[PDB]
């Protein structure tokens, strides 16, 4: 909770200044309704895109519209254990994208993870309950690859053990 | 599907919704003399054991709510020669239970109440009365010789399995 | 036309 | 040379395992997995690498015994990939980078489920190619060696049954008609059932802990088909010396032996098939009804032909007169048709009659695996796998397909 | 064959589209640089901020002039103390606080070691007598700095 | 601050009838409800049901009872009240993209529908062969029209749309309108004419929320960028903005002549003075806290408020106004009541 | 209900449904279905048309028939007047046996045979247009110039909906969902109904499919499962401008339109260009005439304007779809009923049937 | 289960079926198995000449030529005797079972014939162990092919015997698994004092391995058993052969189950995160 | 072609080996036509 506490606190402000979305329909296709900022057509719907970094490889990319919220989050990797279990972490959940509703089948590039809000996930749920799901996703991420590390380290001192004990 | 009877004839006496079929029988009364070898017993006891299983049963004339009557009353038999002992006291038994006043349709606790139909005269009232008693006693008198196994003169086991049976989840008498 |  | 394919079939009883170009599978086992009790998880060391599958995962001292697949659909994913592990590494001994393998599916599968068990093959055990076939095409395969060459098709009926429910599936040209696929509840559970109640109210001395499998060998031994019910109880009674018969077991705790008489359940048994009201107080038709029922909802042009061919797979339908019960009541369910559109119509409805035959060969136990055995000993197997270089560029959306 | 008539897209080329209200103006050059220095010089940090927070460069379409103008501001943001952030936060007025709002979240962009942790400090004071609009206001701007 | 959970879902417009006793409300789909007040609960009455689309815009008449409605087919039906049953009628639009707000005339013999094909649809009623006639207004309008609002002479309308400017159009229509007479906004009033601009330029958002007065020489808007504005045209036509420090908000309407309640994203009702002079001062949240794992918000709304409107005769004297929001709500707050509980809330 | 006191009935002979209305009515009198159901031969599954070619006349008698029954109508047979219609590319013998069934069999007298083409422009209010109509089978692109249509203009296009079913069958096999093409008509023609749209730019439709999951949803088949459709919303209905998806040899739509709307005389390009007029029931997805004005739009800068970017901005395009589809060629029968009716020599009356025989219709067309 | 086992299953289950049906007093059923084990290893159980009475397991190697360069037919007939025949075609190594005439106690044999894979492999280590315990040095190393891109190597010292395998992961998952648990190999030496001495090295060969083709490539390690005459003296040296053969393939059996224990984690943590979703429903829960 | 007339090739060559492989309670026939 050196950099923790303030980083997240950023992240959380920043998200409630985002989350503000409307219906609207589209105004060059007769009678469409698509997310504004996946499609890119109007220059006068989209908001300046905004980064909070921690540090040189910990940021978090926030762009919005007037219908739709694309975040971008990428996970602190130290070693190379640490960036295959985050990898098989991330391929596992996109894999089953379409039971999360607010997720991405493929990350923006240069980042690890990616959300799309539209409006309609905010007229079906309340907007600080989102925001407090992606701060508790965000905090979970890192307990659950530590966790992962550790219990692979001890399966290997168990399985090194018993060959070198049956001789 | 389930089996049903073959001795309708154009000229039959009926009795409500019942057919009043002959029966060969000593005990006095109503019921008329039989000449032939198969009657409605008979046909009830040989039907009987691939009858109870049945749990839906179809009408398609007036010998079926008979045979419906002598496969329920061959149950109420078993249940009471589960507990023999000897052949004369099941034979002592069985004339014990003939004469026993049970439940006439129209009366309440007569299970298949919706389907059979009640009479109307009290001569008619009579009369099914005395047809209810002979064709119970006959079927005990009947059944009481193929239930004993001749050898040791106890009840089979192979008659005796089917006691918690009922036929269409009905029961002539209360549980 | 509208000069009032 | 070259190694031949696994062929693993998975089924709510029983798991049928071998390699390819075999007519009988290797190995048959109870398809459960026996876990340590949890008694409260967090796994500190090997702790889930401490189970048994197969035969041996039954009645053990403080195990408890899980079955993970309920009606053809994996329940647990978790106890499933743990199933494979020794499947693979104890059983076949296999090493799984080296051979393509052969997957079976329920006729009714999501292509959900089909993708979750791709996951575990490739990036899980890192396996060269898979294919995930269709039950109903691999039976249909195996009941060429019975008939000769001029009628070798792939349209027909095929009726498959056993612990679980008894589907009836249509297929034409190599394609099931998955709109008319009709299911019936009752398979080869609820024999084992019916016949242990009737065990209980008649034979005294059998234990109560092994009143079930004793209900099991007499099933498998002794069981047939009766083509008429009110004849065969006559038999019985008036010669009980010919169709009476003894079956003796040993006792577990005292290594004592009981002897029991196996009477009116012989043919009491297979009946639910055809009367499923003796048993189930909700399900009411036959099955000569829903095979007919079945070929009505498929198109006209097509109906004649599935007449023809209709073909029975499965471990419950290896008693001894299902073929010709079958044949018979279906016949009489046609004609109750037929005469009674030309009576109404005053004889103008006159067509040619069917032919109805229901075909009985060798392999019916293991017809599935039989089928898939053959596919897989073929040069032309491995240009239809989805192999693991699809799999990292494409993804995981190749695996819902099935070419034929 | 024909099939490259759909390789080119003519919805930029229409008429009736959203051109920006861009008024041409310059003069912008920063605040200026040397004051700043000579306030740094003298011993000082307050006058250094009021005198870095005057003179966007909202109106000129140059990089190098909005690098510079977030050069020297952030560079006058890492030289401060951990116990003054308040006392510069409310000292300022509104204007100063979303446009202090607007330099902070450009200065998030380029991040160099604990002085990005630094720009996290200002931000929840920045948040203190400041507001979520604040943040508004950065997020929906026309003009970037 | 009686709420009324109608729903469990979102509402996107409602209207109230002249005796305050009826509601029309859409519950999120193609279809219009409309409720009634007995005892004290409400029944469901009789439902409308002709979009294929989705409504979007709902607006009823204090006189007449009639009831239009406009949504995203492209379309728009006047529905006339007739021995029980309400009965539609078409109204040709001549749009291509879409409708998304809709408001009656004063004197109900016009209505101004707006939408997605950067123009302005003022309808009226032809009887010579029984339809409703559209005319358009177009230029200067580069995006799509979000929030329209008439002045109280018939005459002039307001807008707000997406290009980041408020402005004001003067709507005439010489075969169903007499002549007007000289307003402070202008003189030279014909059909389609701009009168003013106002905007923000270089940084901005989109309009929300206009609102006139009931005098008619004051107009207010709300914008994206958390900022309530105030133009006066008597005051050689000034503008006066305020930046608040609270998410943005999507409602406002003058509740006097020199007050002003708004509601948005915050889910709180907020109260601004506008004096003589010209200055707009925040003065107090409405809904104050009362002095009493689950979140549960201080707050008698639980989602955005996206509508306020009076309830108690009209913009001449307010003692009670109503908002409608996406939780599904219509809570209904009183004036003397809110100026006991809170102190120093002092209402002009 | 002119001075001779005739009764004026227009009937719209449709594939699906027969309409029996009067002039000046805005909804017809009857909307009766056009289905004939045996007891294995009652009126009100036998279908006496299909595709807009007659194949069997004696249940034209018996259906008309049943409109001249009490039921309908009753008019009478001897003395009224009527209103027919019939669909471009038809022959000219089916007409000559029409017109020998209404003036032989019932011997009207007036009787007008017209293309529903020239009915909904009239229903529109617009003398001269295009007009591109799409039901099941066969699609039409016809020019109506002043009043008429014309007969070299006017042209074919073998794609519509039951190939864009097929096509859906064929997608959701592919995605892993087992259909029956023939026991399974129905229920993806409801799909088609109910689901599918036609995309704009399909590079960012297939980005939109392929990277987020916002075009999903769910339905439910009648047995009781549950289906999830991914892309092939906008799959489907793209057959209609790339054929050789569906392995049909030929052009799109758009490039059919332009090449009708080119070869033609070059006053007449403007208001053709101004005035397309949309009908029939596959026109009905949502999105679909942007995607046309951006296939004229690029076709004419490529082809004619060669590379001038400037003179695509001088180009005027109006797709004119109507926000009410509705039976339009009722609306143009009472229209076109409504100012006709005292002008008795257009229609074609019996005494000119037989002191002129077959050639009436000669003098017709 | 921990530890690989060493005998098939296959041969075992099917020997004793026939040798159980044999002593029961029925005639007998025809079989004919083909199927295979670890390492591309091929067995085939059949009749010969249609004659129902005779069993006969047959076995193929890629590369019985370096095992019979190092003498393991002389092992296989100590071991065996009688039932070793002449081999069929297309097989290398065949062994004749005749249920008419077999033993009273049918448990030694089924065992036997269950380690023919141990019983081919085993020469070349008991060779170079008398080696080592006979004292002569200055003998060549093994080499031995048994896949077709891993070698072994076995060396024989003065007073100690080097076992070298050169294992190839496919994936690069699998180097970074395999790295971090031949890390646990490497210095798992303070636990146990008597102990075989195991080191690794990754992309390299060892310096003592030089002047070979040894393959330098990224995903290729080498593990080195260093053995002491604790382990290859005689009343030993079965157990120790026993464990050396599995080894490889015991080590990459225990890679693939780290995976399939961190499948199961993350499937745990999924389904938390939908129960999370399911609580922001306004009152549809 | 395809896979169909190479597995309709294998069990043509096993079924003759299948049909030579395999190279009294019950008999009563007479009951079971109608
Ligand atoms: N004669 C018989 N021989 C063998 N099994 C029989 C016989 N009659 C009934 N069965 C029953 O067959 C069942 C096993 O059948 P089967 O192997 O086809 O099942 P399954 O593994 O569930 O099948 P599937 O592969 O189709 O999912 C057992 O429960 C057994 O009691
Ligand atoms: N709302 C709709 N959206 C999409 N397709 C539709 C819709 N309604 C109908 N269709 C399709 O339109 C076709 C039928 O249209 P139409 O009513 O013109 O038929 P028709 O009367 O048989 O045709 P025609 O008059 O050309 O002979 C079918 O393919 C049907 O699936
Ligand atoms: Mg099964
Ligand atoms: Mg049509």
């Amino acid at each position: 909770t050196a950099t923790l506490r303030p980083y997240l606190s950023a992240v959380r402000a920043t998200l409630q200044a985002a989350l503000c979305l409307e219906n609207f329909s589209s105004q060059v296709v007769e009678r469409h309704n698509k997310p504004e900022v996946e499609v890119r057509s109007s220059k006068e719907l989209l908001l300046q895109p905004v980064t909070i970094s921690r540090n040189e490889k910990e940021k978090v990319l926030i762009e919005g519209s007037i219908n739709s919220v694309r975040v971008s989050i990428a996970v602190k990797q130290a070693d190379e254990i640490e960036k295959i279990l985050c990898h098989k972490f991330m391929r596992f959940m996109m894999m089953r994208a379409e039971n999360f509703f607010i997720l991405r089948r493929k990350p923006v590039e240069g980042y690890d993870i990616s959300f799309l809000i539209t409006n309609f996930h905010t007229e079906q749920m309340y907007k600080h309950k989102l925001v407090d799901f992606v701060i508790h996703f965000m905090e979970e991420i890192d307990k659950e690859i530590s966790e992962m590390k550790l219990s692979v380290n001890a399966r290997a001192r168990i399985v090194a053990e018993e060959f070198l004990k049956n001789f | 599907p389930a089996y049903h009877s073959s001795l309708m004839d154009p000229d039959t006496k009926l009795i409500g919704n019942m057919a009043l079929l002959p029966i060969r029988s000593q005990f006095k009364g109503p019921a008329p003399r039989e000449t032939k070898d198969t009657d409605i017993v008979d046909e009830a006891i040989y039907y009987f054991k691939a009858n109870v299983f049945f749990k839906n049963y179809e009408i398609k004339n007036e010998a079926d709510r008979t045979l419906i009557y002598i496969t329920l009353y061959i149950s109420e038999c078993l249940k009471k020669l589960q507990k023999c002992n000897s052949k004369s006291q099941g034979e002592k038994e069985m004339y014990t239970l003939g004469i026993t006043n049970f439940p006439i349709p129209g009366e309440p606790g007569f299970p298949l109440n919706a389907i059979y139909a009640k009479p109307a005269n009290k001569q008619e009232d009579e009369v099914m009365r005395a047809y209810l008693q002979q064709l119970r006693q006959e079927t005990g008198l009947r059944l009481c010789e193929k239930v004993f196994d001749p050898q040791n003169d106890k009840p089979s086991k192979w008659w005796t399995c089917f006691v918690k049976r009922q036929f269409m989840n009905k029961s002539l008498s209360g549980p | 036309e509208w000069e009032d | 040379g070259r190694l031949p394919a696994c062929v693993v079939d998975c089924g709510t009883g029983y798991t049928k395992l071998g390699y390819a170009g075999n007519t009988e599978p290797q190995f048959i086992i109870p398809s459960c997995i026996a876990i340590k009790e949890s008694a409260k998880r967090v796994m500190k060391g090997v702790d889930d690498l401490d189970f048994f599958i197969g035969d041996e995962a039954i009645e053990k001292p403080t195990y408890a015994t899980k079955w993970p697949i309920r009606h053809g659909i994996v329940e647990d994913w978790d106890l499933m990939e743990r199933f494979m592990e020794q499947v693979i590494f104890k059983y076949l001994r296999a090493e799984p980078e080296d051979h393509y393998f052969l997957l079976t599916e329920p006729p009714l599968n999501t292509p959900e489920n089909r993708e979750y068990t791709a996951e575990i093959m490739f990036e899980s055990f890192n396996v060269p190619g898979l294919y995930i076939a269709v039950q109903a095409v691999l039976a249909l395969a195996a009941s060429w060696t019975s008939r000769q060459v001029g009628e070798r098709t792939l349209t027909g009926t095929v009726i498959d049954s056993g612990d679980g429910v008894t589907h009836v599936i249509p297929v034409a040209e190599g394609y099931v008609i998955g709109s008319c696929i009709k299911h019936i509840p009752i398979a080869g559970r609820d024999i084992t059932y019916f016949i242990q109640q009737l065990l209980r109210d008649r034979e005294v001395g059998i234990p109560p802990e092994q009143s079930l499998e004793t209900a099991k060998a007499v099933k498998e031994r002794y069981s047939y088909v009766c083509p008429d019910l009110v004849k065969e109880f006559n038999k019985y009674d008036t010669d009980g010396s010919k169709w009476i018969k003894q079956y003796t077991g040993i006792n577990a705790i005292s290594k004592k032996e009981f002897s029991i008489d196996v009477g009116y359940e012989r043919f009491l048994g297979p009946e639910i098939f055809f009367h499923p009201e003796f048993a189930n107080p909700d399900f009411t038709q036959p099955i000569s009804e829903v095979v007919d029922e079945v070929i009505q909802n498929c198109p006209i042009d097509v109906r004649r032909p599935l007449y023809k061919n209709i073909v029975l797979s499965g471990g419950s339908t290896m008693f001894r007169d299902f073929g010709r019960r079958l044949q018979r009541d279906l016949k009489r369910t046609v004609d109750a048709r037929l005469k009674l559109s030309e009576e109404l119509s005053g004889g103008r409805l006159k067509p040619k009659p069917i032919d109805v035959q229901v075909i009985t060969h060798h392999m019916q136990r293991y017809a599935v695996w039989f089928g898939g055995s053959m596919l897989a000993s073929t040069p032309e197997f491995y240009q239809v796998c989805h192999t693991k270089k699809d799999y990292e560029e494409i993804g995981p959306s190749i695996c819902r397909h099935n070419p034929v | 064959s024909s099939a490259r008539f759909r390789k080119v897209d003519v919805g930029e080329y229409d008429e009736n589209k959203f051109v920006d209200e861009e008024d041409g103006g310059d003069g912008q050059a920063g605040p200026d640089e040397g004051e700043v220095d000579s306030c740094l010089r003298q011993g000082n940090m307050t006058a250094a901020l009021q005198a870095a927070l005057k003179n966007p460069p909202i109106n000129t379409k140059s990089q190098a002039v909005k690098d510079r103008a977030g050069s020297i501001v952030l560079k006058v943001l890492i030289s401060f103390k951990a116990n003054d952030i308040e006392k510069a936060v409310q000292s300022l007025d509104k204007n100063g606080v979303d446009l202090l709002m607007k330099y902070i979240y450009k200065g998030f962009e380029s991040p160099s070691d604990n002085s990005s942790a630094v720009l996290l400090q200002w931000h929840e004071k920045a948040l203190a007598a400041g507001g979520v609009g604040s943040i508004v206001r950065v997020l929906t701007a026309r003009k970037t700095v | 601050m009686s709420l009324h959970q109608f729903l469990l879902e979102p509402i996107t417009c409602h209207a109230w009838n002249r005796d305050r006793t009826q509601i029309a409300l859409s519950p999120n789909n193609h279809e219009v409800h409309i409720y009634k007040k007995n005892g004290g609960q409400w029944v469901k009455a009789h439902e409308l049901k002709e979009h294929n689309g989705h409504i979007t815009g709902i607006d009823w008449a204090p006189k007449s009872d009639r009831i239009v409605t406009c949504g995203a087919d492209r379309n728009a039906y006047v529905w006339s009240q007739k021995d029980g049953v309400w009965k539609p009628t078409l109204v040709i639009l001549r749009i291509n993209r879409a409708a998304t707000f809709v408001k009656w005339s004063p004197l109900e013999n016009k209505f101004a529908v707006g939408s997605g094909a950067r123009l302005i649809s003022v309808c009226y009623f032809e009887s010579e062969n029984d339809w409703w006639v559209s005319k358009h207004i177009k230029k200067p309008i580069r995006s799509t029209v979000l929030s329209l609002d008439w002045h109280p002479n018939n005459v002039l309308l307001a807008a707000g749309s997406c290009d980041f400017k408020c402005r004001v159009f003067s709507a005439y229509i010489k075969e169903v309108d007499e002549k007007p007479a000289s307003t402070p906004w202008g003189s030279k009033m014909p059909f389609g004419q701009l009168m003013s601009e106002f905007g923000g330029s270089g940084t901005g958002g989109w309009v929300h929320g206009v609102s006139f007065s009931a005098s008619g020489s004051r107009l207010a808007w709300v914008s994206h960028d958390s900022t309530v504005s105030v133009a006066d045209a008597s005051k050689s036509v000034q503008v006066s903005t305020l930046k608040t420090e609270f998410l943005p908000l999507l409602s406002v309407s003058f509740v006097s002549e020199n007050s002003v309640v708004a509601a948005g994203h915050d889910c709180c009702p907020m109260l601004f003075n506008y004096d003589d002079r010209g200055c707009l001062t925040f003065v107090s949240k409405l809904d104050i806290p009362k002095q009493s794992r689950n979140t549960a918000l201080e707050t008698l709304h639980q989602n955005s408020i996206t509508q306020v409107s009076i309830y108690e005769v009209d913009k001449q004297d307010c003692r009670k106004f109503c908002t409608t929001g996406i939780d599904g709500a219509m809570t209904i707050w009183d004036f003397k009541t809110l100026e006991s509980s809170i102190q120093g809330l002092r209402i002009m | 209900m002119d001075s001779q006191g005739r009764k004026v009935v227009v009937c719209d002979n449709g594939t699906g449904f027969v309409k029996c209305g009067y002039a000046g009515s805005n909804f017809p009198e009857h909307i009766f279905p056009a289905l004939v159901g045996r007891p294995i031969l009652m009126v009100g599954v036998n279908y006496p048309m299909e595709n807009g070619i007659v194949r069997n006349w004696d249940d034209m008698k018996h259906l008309w028939d049943y409109t001249f029954g009490p039921e309908k109508l009753n008019i009478d047979t001897r003395n009224c007047k009527i209103l027919l219609t019939e669909p471009p590319m038809n022959p000219t013998k089916n007409r000559e046996k029409i017109v020998e069934v209404m003036f032989e069999t019932y011997q009207f007298s007036g009787v007008y045979v017209a293309i529903q083409a020239v009915l909904t422009l009239y229903a529109q209010g617009l003398l001269t247009g295009v007009v591109v109509d799409s039901g099941d089978g066969v699609t039409h692109i016809c020019p109506v110039y002043e009043g008429f249509s014309l007969p070299h203009l006017t042209r074919r296009l073998d794609i519509a909906g039951r190939d864009i079913t097929r096509y859906l069958i064929k997608l959701l096999l592919l995605r892993g969902y087992a259909f029956n093409h023939s026991a399974d008509f129905e229920t993806v023609r409801m799909i088609k109904e109910k689901l599918c749209y036609v995309g704009y730019n399909i590079e960012q439709e297939q980005k939109l499919a392929l990277e987020t999951t916002v075009l999903v949803e769910s339905y439910t088949l009648p047995d009781g499962r549950i289906i999830k459709v991914g892309g092939e919303r906008f799959e489907a209905p793209e057959a209609l401008f790339q054929p050789h998806l569906i392995n049909v040899e030929g052009v799109g739509v758009a490039e059919l339109l332009f090449n009708t709307i080119q070869a033609a005389d070059i006053d007449t390009r403007s208001e053709f260009y101004k005035h397309i007029v949309l009908s029939g029931g596959s026109t009905m997805y949502p999105g679909l005439p942007s995607r046309l004005e951006r296939e004229l739009k690029q076709l004419y800068l490529e082809r004619v304007l060669k590379g001038d970017v400037e003179k695509l901005s001088k180009f005027k395009i109006r797709i004119e779809d109507p926000p009410r589809r509705k039976h339009m060629v009722f609306l143009g029968g009472a229209v076109l009923a409504d100012i006709m009716k005292d002008k008795d020599n257009f229609w074609m009356t019996r005494q000119e049937y037989q002191e002129k025989g077959v050639r009436v219709l000669e003098k017709l067309g | 289960m921990i530890l690989l086992e060493v005998n098939n299953r296959i041969i075992e289950e099917t020997l004793a079926l026939k040798f159980e049906n044999a002593a029961a007093g029925n005639k007998p059923e025809a079989v004919e198995v083909t199927f295979a084990d670890f390492d591309g290893v091929l067995y085939h159980i059949s009749n010969p000449n249609g004659d129902k009475t005779k069993v006969m397991v047959s076995i193929s190697l890629k590369f019985y030529k370096e095992l019979q360069a190092h003498g393991a037919d002389e092992l296989l007939k100590r071991v065996y005797g009688s039932y070793l025949v002449n081999p069929e075609s297309g097989y290398n190594v065949s062994l004749l079972y005749d249920l008419e005439n077999l033993p009273a106690s049918k448990d030694s044999i089924v065992h036997q014939a269950g380690m023919l894979k141990r019983n081919c492999f085993a020469s070349v280590f008991e060779k170079y162990f008398q080696f080592q315990e006979e004292g002569k040095e200055g003998e060549n190393r093994a080499v031995i092919h048994y896949r077709d891109d891993e070698t072994m190597y076995v060396e024989s010292k003065k007073d100690r015997v080097t076992v070298v395998f050169s294992t190839v992961f496919k994936d690069d998952d699998d180097v970074v698994i395999g790295k971090v648990f031949m890390q646990e190999f490497k210095e798992g030496r303070r636990a146990s004092h008597t102990a075989p001495q195991v080191l690794f090295s990754h992309r390299e060969p060892p310096l003592e391995l030089k002047d070979t083709d040894a393959a330098v490539g990224d995903n290729i390690g080498y593990i080195t058993f260093v053995l002491f005459p604790r382990h290859t003296n005689a009343s030993a040296r079965d157990n120790t052969i026993n464990l050396i053969h599995t080894f490889r393939d015991y080590l990459h059996y225990h890679i693939k189950c780290s995976k399939a224990y961190i499948h199961t984690r993350m499937r745990a943590k999924t389904s938390d995160f939908l129960k999370v979703l399911n609580r922001a429903r306004p009152d549809a829960e």
